[PDB]
């Protein structure tokens, strides 16, 4: 299983996931189409039977429509008039000779939204104690991906990663670092932004 | 919809241990039930089908039940691998329903928070608005309470917060609370006070800078 | 497209059905080589539809509990096994045994086949599927007794077995590669207890069994005429072997219209709606069938071309109860099918002995007013079936 997936969509627009199925035995087993919001858990969708037999979900059946390609041994899951809830990572699972979703597709990240790739804004963070802390607030960037390196990639022993937010529109992540109070200031700590979408990355040193 | 609620919502516990989880239904789904793995990078395994039959090479540690309404899923001797995500599936009436998950967490490391405020920078009030940065990080376990204070006792209530899966080598948690206000509201303000709660201590631990 | 499990179901089925249609007329062949009396003759026919009666109950919950390809796939190489087997049999004892052992084969086409076409197709289609290869099937009894009658001059009985299997093996790798799994139930426990429960559950369901009768009803004045021809036109109206046999022409010919024209509509009317327009001829044949035998005591061609009219409702409308009688209970379709054709069973074997009743004690007047009422039964399970 292999699902093939636009990645972004914008609100009232139409999406169309295509999952490749693997196995002589295409048309033999049902298949069905499972999705995963960021946070809320797993999601059924729908299900075809092989002979084209459709079922779906009744708070969703409104605007599924699962087909299948008999030429091209694939499978379709196509969604109409999308919005910030229909944001999911969509799996394709399969029937086989023992029950139901007995393997699983490897998924494709579905957004919907409407910026395009911005780039992101870089704000420094800073405070004297045993130990001192320092972080590194990223804003306003539009596809969920950016990496943070510290020290050109040399200390990362006490880094912590910040899962990003949506607010509004855009989201607003957050990277800390602890190091010794004797090396900082006195030393240069600077956190490397990478957001390989909008081909950019930003550098910003910490200053008390 | 039959509604599948699964508990224990989320669970630690120790290596070799015995531990089961649990998908009680809202009707009827006799024997027609699934349970799913979803490793941490996504991939969704299955390892029990038709509510006891384990799944084509998978561990003899894993093992389904049924008793009444209430299904369960029980691991004898707990491994390293075995502290992923875990969901049940209905497949008895159209439409199939996933459950509420089970999220695994290894032992119980016992460790106090190291907090820390951080103003916002004058290179972010260009923009309009001010984050004040809260971070609160390793701790253990990830049961806590959080508040901010804009004076003695004045709470607010436009906090965001942000928690990280529990860390790689040292087993505790992270947050990332930040509280947007704008550059008007945020300078007719002087004292910004960064307070949590956390079982390793009855003292209320405080962080707090006045500009 | 591999839609061949339709084009492979209908050739087992065919099989199984020209196991029984091209036998009987050589069985005095058969039983003349076996040395036995003439009252052997008829028991190859009664021991192979009882083995169809046979493993209906179990062969679909346990296709639920399984699956419908090994259940299915089994039951060709049960059909094609016994088919070779009989060609061991010494004596016309041991005969009539392998004639029963291979009717088993028949209850894998209701229970277990016939349930995965319904799960695995559209509804539509579904209906189209099932309505053309019903015409495939009618093949055999309509040509069948008369293919069998040209085999036994030219060829040995005994190669008609060789047939069957042959025909069964062509069908037994489509199957294989084709055949769609669509039970749901698959890994569970199967226990005696669990399995009661099962058909407790659906026969709970008045919606299902009102429609589930409505099919049995609906059917019963065509099987009264086939058990009971013979004797109301040749012993009772004094009419040729030719003329007997003549006469279900405009009968079973009007069948497989009903079907030729349910397939073109498929995609032009309503479910709903196909079962009302076949309505009309249901009970307009059956009254003309009822009301002119009642004036005229011997009228046999209004009855036969009352019964004419009703066989072309019944293809326009049963493949389409049969679809939503069958989805009209969440069990699962090897567990309703066979429920399905129990009910229709009992419907078959008390109502038909009714209606040889109905006819000695009443001319062809009862018999047809015996018929007219099953057509008002289902007319008013309709009315219940429907809304």
């Amino acid at each position: 299983l292999k699902e093939s997936g636009p990645g972004l969509v914008a609100p009232s627009q139409s999406l169309s996931i295509t999952c490749t199925v693997s196995g002589f035995s295409f048309s033999i087993y049902g298949l069905h189409w499972v999705r995963q919001p960021p946070g809320k858990g797993l999601e059924w969708l729908g299900m075809i039977w092989g002979g084209g037999r459709t079922d779906y979900n009744s708070a969703l059946k409104s605007r599924l429509s699962i087909s299948k390609d008999n030429s091209k041994s694939q499978v379709f899951l196509k969604m109409k008039s999308l919005q910030t809830d229909d944001t999911a990572m969509y799996y394709c699972a399969r029937n086989s000779g023992y029950g139901n979703l007995a393997y699983w597709g490897q998924g494709t990240l579905v957004t919907v939204s409407a910026a395009k790739t911005t780039p992101p804004s870089v704000y420094p963070l800073a405070p004297t104690g045993s130990s001192v802390t320092l972080g590194c607030l990223v804003k306003g960037y539009f596809p969920e991906s950016v990496t943070v390196t510290w020290n050109s990639g040399s200390l990362s022993s006490s880094v912590h990663t910040f899962p990003a937010l949506l607010q509004s529109g855009l989201y607003t992540m957050s990277s800390s670092v602890t190091v010794p109070s004797s090396t900082w200031p006195s030393q240069t700590v600077t956190c490397s932004v990478a957001h390989p979408a909008s081909s950019t990355t930003v550098d910003k040193k910490l200053e008390p | 919809d039959i509604v599948m609620t699964q508990s224990p919502s989320s669970l630690s516990a120790s290596l070799g241990e015995r531990v089961s989880l649990t998908c009680r239904a809202s009707q009827d789904i006799g024997y027609s039930l699934n349970w799913l793995q979803q490793e941490p990078d996504g991939t969704i395994k299955r390892l029990i089908y038709a509510t006891s039959n384990l799944d084509s090479g998978v561990p003899k540690r894993f093992s389904g039940s049924r008793s009444g309404s209430d299904y369960s899923l029980t691991i004898s001797s707990l491994e390293s691998e075995d502290f992923v995500d875990y969901y049940c599936l209905q497949y008895a009436s159209s439409p199939y329903t996933f459950g509420g998950g089970t999220k695994l967490e290894i032992k119980r490391a016992d460790a106090a928070p190291t907090v820390s405020i951080f103003p916002p920078s004058s290179e972010q009030l260009t923009s309009g608005g001010a984050s004040v940065v809260c971070f609160l990080n390793n701790f253990y376990p990830k049961d806590i309470n959080v508040k901010w204070k804009i004076d003695g006792s004045e709470r607010q209530n436009g906090v965001l917060n942000s928690w990280t899966d529990q860390d790689s080598k040292d087993s505790t948690y992270s947050m990332s609370s930040t509280l947007t206000l704008t550059k008007d509201e945020y300078e007719r303000h002087n004292s910004y006070t960064c307070e949590a709660t956390h079982k390793t201590s009855t003292s209320p631990i405080v962080k707090s800078f006045n500009r | 497209q591999a839609l061949l499990f339709p084009l492979c179901l209908v050739l087992y089925e065919f099989s199984t059905y020209i196991g029984n249609d091209m036998i009987q007329p050589g069985m005095l062949a058969v039983v003349e080589q076996y040395q036995a009396g003439i009252d052997w003759v008829p028991t190859s026919m009664t021991a192979y539809l009882a083995g169809g009666m046979f493993l209906q109950w179990l062969l679909g919950p346990l296709s639920d509990r399984i699956g419908r390809r090994p259940v299915m796939l089994a039951g060709v190489v049960w059909f094609i096994v016994t088919c070779l087997a009989i060609l061991l049999a010494q004596n016309i004892e041991q005969f009539t045994l392998l004639r029963f052992l291979q009717g088993i084969s028949l209850c894998f086409i209701g229970a277990v086949g016939y349930a995965a076409i319904q799960e695995s197709f559209e509804e539509a289609v579904c209906i189209k599927i099932t309505a053309l290869m019903a015409n495939v099937a009618l093949i055999a009894p309509l040509l069948g007794p008369l293919v069998g009658a040209a085999w036994i001059h030219v060829l040995p009985w005994e190669g008609m077995f060789v047939l069957f299997a042959a025909l069964a093996a062509i069908s037994f790798f489509g199957l294989q590669r084709a055949m769609p799994e669509t039970a749901t139930r698959i890994g569970e426990k199967l226990s005696l207890k669990e399995l009661g429960r099962d058909y407790k559950l659906v026969l709970k369901n008045g919606r299902f069994v009102a429609g589930a009768l409505a099919l049995g009803f609906v059917s019963l004045p065509l099987l009264a005429w086939i058990a009971q021809s013979p004797i109301i036109i040749i012993t009772g109206e004094q009419l040729s072997s030719y003329e007997y046999g003549l006469l279900q022409v405009p009968i079973f010919g009007a069948l497989i219209a009903g079907n030729l024209l349910l397939a073109r509509l498929t995609s032009r009317r309503t479910v709903r709606s196909l079962i009302i327009m076949g309505g009309w001829p249901i009970m307009i044949g059956l009254l003309v069938a009822a009301a002119a035998t009642v004036i005229s005591s011997h009228a046999y061609l209004w009855m036969t071309a009352g019964l004419s009219i009703y066989a072309f409702g019944i293809g326009l409308a049963n493949a389409g109860l049969v679809r939503l009688t069958l989805f009209a209970s969440d069990m699962s379709k090897g567990t309703v099918s066979a429920a399905m054709g129990m009910l229709q069973m009992l419907i078959f074997t008390v109502g038909i002995e009714i209606s040889k009743h109905a006819w000695l004690n009443g001319g062809n007047g009862l018999f047809n007013l015996f018929n007219l009422v099953n057509g008002i039964l289902w007319l008013s399970l309709m009315v219940i079936f429907l809304k």
